[PDB]
């Protein structure tokens, strides 16, 4: 067809048509090998073809990805057969081949409609009700194995699939299939309140891990008590809110701002306290001399003082009790040095 | 990390033996066996002294980081920045 | 004889200059100086980063053009395991072992180096946040991470990029949604710049991928898995879509804008790589496809100009063929040709820098990088004014 | 041909022909400046000796003709046969 | 042991072991990887030395290009302070005080290095005595001075130079009356060869400028204070002038020949910077000024070539301004183009041998160390053709 | 003066004579005072200059 396309200047005149139609057969029979071999391949379905998975890393929805899978497979089949009858001539289907392979064509389209699957991925999102609305977020019960208590892990009302589906109508909408409006109006509505959703997710799965690492280091939660507080406050005012509201904009930022400064007042105030942990152990088995412990004290006192000019919480108390392990040991050492 | 390091710097040629020394000498880690590792890489430790000294003759400044040695059956390695002495048993080729 | 005090050093980790310069040196131990047209050139397959996995991004180092970022999505294999995973890979010496890892909590949609610095790396991860790594330290974690907000991206980032120069580069990113934001290299945590990109009626352009113009900062030229190529001014005076293009029937992966440079003007040619193997030509002055590509059916990935030849590209298809396409000798026949063995599903495709030779990922990981003939790497002035005297057949 | 590794050492970047240290010491060729070369010389023939020494320790069967002595200035590469210690000063690039 | 026995064990053939030996290690050692514009540049301005007393002249060892000598002439803010003094500037680490100081009891007008002795430096005064300075010696004066003998020069010396190679130099000067004397470096109690340069037959020369294409000794381009340049004969049976140049209608205030080789020769060309601001590119093959480039409202006072640049030449003028001139590039207005602060009358230029930076010299004794830009200041393997044919066009 | 030197043998046609220096005569006056300027360094200048 190429070594044709090269020449197109005198086929008005039927003399070069009579060497096209020559191997016309030829030309028949080669087109249905070529179709032969699509069809082969689209046999071979689109979850059991790399285009599936593919798809799946590209944000394509799996139905969007199979939907549109088939209709470039039908458009080929289209430009196939459309320049078949352009390189031929009109009428190629005259021939008894030619209505063989116009048949053959028919046939292969048929089997690759695909308005069908359409029809089942609405008629299925309808019969699910896919929907957001209810609390800003959801508290329930998980006994969570490695503890015989019941926990009541926080979690956020709103399902990451959602947006899943709006994606599905974000493509099978300029697709050129319609889907109902009911579904259109949830999917732009998920579409658009997805942003609040999973900024609230991610503050809340951040402060999640940020206060068991704190409550793993038991030592740092009197200081961290304040922050934690302030926290637990924010939610408690949060979670009286309807999912759909006007301030959540407002509220879903200061509660994002506030989490994000709680963990990395946690994490400063962590690494400052393996710090001094690590200071307290070197003076235990210190040797015996007023300069060594001077200095360490003085390191101490330097670090504490530190923490007080960050203005953290609840610091007297902190530095009372630390001070009361450090005497203990100071105590120990003296013992040690008498005998 | 240690494991990893080993187990990356050991199968890139699947090396005999290779252990971490961040120490001057006298490694108490071993590979195959305590003494062909610990008392080879002493000796190995006194002699990359010696030969810092050695390139410091020319200029004080100048200093080992890197020793190949590739004789006729051994092809023994290290990296000496300040402390960190590379061992490694492999084969000439 | 210590038992502790080598236990403890080890123990503590000060080995940021030891590994690393050990690193740089034992793959240069590999060597073995003991004293007694296309062509497959390094083929490199990570078992330990790559097994069973899908290449999602490809870029060069324009500062050092030796070092190659590759990235990686969640694995499927276990998921307990780091799911983003990002290389680094060398062109020093042969040598199996990646230069560099890095994990990023998220999947890794895309990735590349920065310009603005020879050595941070800024990738884009499918929760829609910018992730930053410092190549020089050795670390895991990410360094900086864009905030997730409202503002900020919140949908997969597919596509980042530096532009302007080391003194006035700025960092443009997209998120699928279509908001574009502009940040800055030295400070990840707040856009400089930040709008949803629409196109008419306040619908948004679901974009997978842009170019930009060569040797311009912006108006660049975005794709949409919609099927429709747009040309958007950055600022300009009026930010937003500013053409709209007839375009391509189904969705537009790949887009890439011509690179080349020489006596003539070429910088308004757009490659784009659509899902119907059809990679197209055309130019920005033009709403129409300049030329039609058609060898096959069924998703062509992607497509980029080879920066040293002004006709020659190189487009990969999914089907596992990677395919040099001429314009000056050839139209329609490709020019060179390659498959890389086991038939797999390559994915991506990056010229390096100065041509010469082409990176190829693989939806097995696989990524396999190899020259070019010398009769058709090299360009000439024959080759410009041929190519233009080609934009003038049709 | 003497003139000719004389030319082919020449060939090599950093390098100034060939200059041959025998067991006593002193280069038995002049390419450098003397005093420094000969001190110097004397100094790596001790090393090889030294190193000779603890390779034969444990490999004595061994030989050496290769040792990269490298410095973020300049690499000596260290040649012994049996008397005939080629050195060779050599840039890191 | 001793450096005879040596002779016959290399002379002994058991060297096939060492033959081999050295070339497989030299043949394993083969492969060899890595381990991992107009600027103001610098100032020189002493104050005991230089208050007013502008500049004079301006060099650079070929020994030491790292040195720069001044002469600052013009005693008349205090009578009892030293009349002439050179200062000698070093370029490896910034001092603000000059490196080394001498002082004649005339006033120094011009000085340059000695190529023969690489720590020494030879001047030329007011009153007529060549006059050197031993570097070594700890005392300021002058250690060698040539007598006032009419033998020797007794007028204003303007130009000095010594030339010749490292076993067979002469030290050239030549004084405003038109007396050249070459002198022996080492010996200077009398002129060992002496000759008044005249013109056709009772025509004295008034002699302020020279310059010595590139190789050649025997024969050299004169300015002449009578605006005439001419070409001259140093040793032969036509020693003296040779040449009538109708030239310019000013004093010839500056001269130099062409300072580049590798490609297609120039040294026939040179440039005169004239009274009237008129540079002069223009050769000795011809009769006529090649061209005339003209500007401005005062005059040039000094020009020369760039050292490597075979098109690029400096333009002192009266206002201040250093303007580059690439012929290449433009020959209508100079290519680039700056003004000192304070526009006071610049005096002398002076371009390292290496020809990457300028120097000039100033009307208040602060010489200014300038830098070029490397595109402006390198040429190419094709800027010598470029140079033909600008050359060719008239 | 290169900018009409440009011209040159440009101006001998027959209209670019009448589109040269009819329409720039004022800019003559220019330069006209432009030598004003130059002579004014030849005003006050003899010893001092």
């Amino acid at each position: 067809f190429r070594i044709f396309s090269r020449f197109n200047a005198l086929f008005v005149r039927p003399h070069i048509r009579g060497a096209i139609r020559e191997y016309q057969t030829q030309l028949i029979q080669r087109v249905k090998d070529d179709i032969e071999s699509l069809h082969d391949k689209f046999k071979v379905q689109y979850p059991q073809s790399q285009a599936c998975k593919m798809s799946h890393v590209r944000d394509l929805p799996p139905v969007s990805g199979s939907i549109i899978w088939a209709k470039q497979i039908d458009r080929q089949l289209t430009a196939y057969m459309k320049r078949v009858e352009d390189v031929l001539g009109k009428g190629w289907e005259n021939h008894v081949e030619g209505q063989k392979l116009k048949q053959d064509g028919d046939s292969f389209r048929m089997k690759l409609n695909t308005q069908e699957i359409f029809d089942d991925w609405a008629r299925k999102v309808q019969q699910r009700n896919l929907g957001v609305s209810g609390r800003i977020f959801t508290i329930e019960s998980t006994r969570v194995r490695g503890r015989t208590g019941n926990v009541l892990k926080l979690k956020v009302n709103f399902l990451p699939e959602i947006i899943t589906l709006s994606k599905e109508v974000r493509n099978l909408k300029w697709l050129g299939f319609r889907v109902p409006l009911a579904i259109v109006n949830k999917a732009h509505q998920a579409n658009q309140l997805y942003p609040f959703a999973i900024s609230l997710i991610e503050s809340v799965r951040t402060y999640e891990r940020t206060c068991e690492k704190v409550e793993e280091r038991n030592t740092i939660s009197l200081l961290v008590a304040g922050l934690k507080k302030e926290v637990q406050a924010l939610i408690a005012e949060g979670i009286a809110l309807v999912w759909e509201s006007y301030k959540l904009d407002p509220y879903v930022q200061r509660l994002a701002e506030t989490v994000f400064n709680f963990q990395e007042k946690v994490d400063d105030l962590l690494i400052i306290e393996e710090k001094i942990d690590l200071e307290v152990r070197s003076l235990e088995t210190c040797m015996y001399d007023h300069k060594t412990f001077s200095e360490i004290l003085n390191r101490v006192q330097k670090a504490v003082d530190d923490l007080n000019l960050h203005s953290y919480s609840n610091l007297p108390i902190w530095v009372n009790k630390l001070d009361m392990e450090i005497e203990r040991i100071l105590g120990v050492r003296l013992q040690a040095g008498l005998r | 990390e240690v494991e990893e390091t080993l187990k990356r710097l050991q199968s890139q040629k699947g090396v005999q033996g290779i252990i971490v020394v961040n120490t001057e000498g006298i490694p108490i880690k071993s590979t195959m066996d305590n003494p062909t590792t610990t008392q080879y890489a002493s000796l190995m430790h006194s002699f990359i002294l010696k030969a810092r000294s050695t390139v410091r003759d020319i200029d004080p400044q100048n200093d080992l980081t890197f020793l190949r040695i590739r004789s006729k059956k051994n092809e023994i390695m290290v990296a000496p920045d300040k402390d960190y002495f590379l061992i490694v048993i492999q084969n000439p080729t | 004889l210590t038992e502790e005090e080598k236990q403890q050093i080890l123990h503590s980790e000060e080995f940021l200059s030891f590994f690393d310069h050990s690193t740089r040196i034992v793959e240069r131990a590999l060597s073995e100086q003991i004293n007694i047209k296309l062509s497959l050139n390094r083929q490199f397959f990570d078992e330990r980063w790559s097994k069973h996995r899908v290449v999602s991004c490809l870029d060069w180092s324009s500062q050092y053009p030796e070092l190659l970022v590759a990235s990686y999505n969640n694995n499927e294999d276990a998921p307990h395991e780091p799911d983003g995973v990002a290389l680094v890979w060398n062109m020093k010496y042969k040598k199996t072992t990646p230069e560099y890892v890095f994990h990023c909590q998220s999947a890794v949609m895309s990735a590349t180096f920065a310009k603005f610095h020879p050595n941070l790396v800024v990738g884009g991860t499918y929760s829609g946040q910018i992730v930053l790594w410092d190549n020089r330290s050795n670390k895991r974690t990410p360094v900086q991470r864009t905030p997730l907000s409202a503002a900020a991206h919140t949908h997969p980032v597919y596509c980042v990029n530096v532009v302007g120069t080391q003194n006035a580069h700025n960092l443009i990113s997209i998120s699928t949604d279509g908001k574009i934001c502009s940040w800055s290299l030295d400070m990840l945590s707040h856009p400089q710049d930040s709008m949803e990109l629409v196109h008419k009626q306040s619908k948004a352009v679901a974009v997978t991928s842009m170019s930009f113009p060569v040797g311009d900062v912006n108006n660049f030229v975005v794709g949409s898995e919609e099927g429709s190529v747009y040309t958007a001014c950055r600022h300009g005076s009026k930010a937003g879509i500013s053409e709209m293009f007839e375009g391509h029937q189904g969705p537009i992966t790949g887009i890439h804008c011509h690179a080349a440079v020489g006596a003539v003007d070429f910088s308004h040619l757009f490659v784009t790589s659509s899902f119907d193997w059809t990679v197209k030509l055309w130019t920005t002055k033009n709403n129409k496809p300049l030329y039609s590509f058609e060898d096959n059916a069924d998703y062509v990935y992607d497509v980029m100009w080879s920066p040293t030849h002004p006709a020659l590209f190189a487009c990969v298809d999914g089907m596992g063929r990677l395919d040099l396409w001429n314009l000056n000798n050839d139209t329609e026949v490709p020019t060179a040709s390659i498959s890389v063995e086991g038939n797999p599903a390559l994915n991506r495709v990056r010229w390096t820098h100065s041509g010469r030779e082409i990176a190829v990922g693989d939806s097995e990981g696989q990524i396999v990088i190899y020259d070019v003939g010398e009769q058709i790497a090299v360009p000439r002035n024959d080759e410009w004014a041929r190519f233009g005297r080609t934009l003038a057949e049709i």
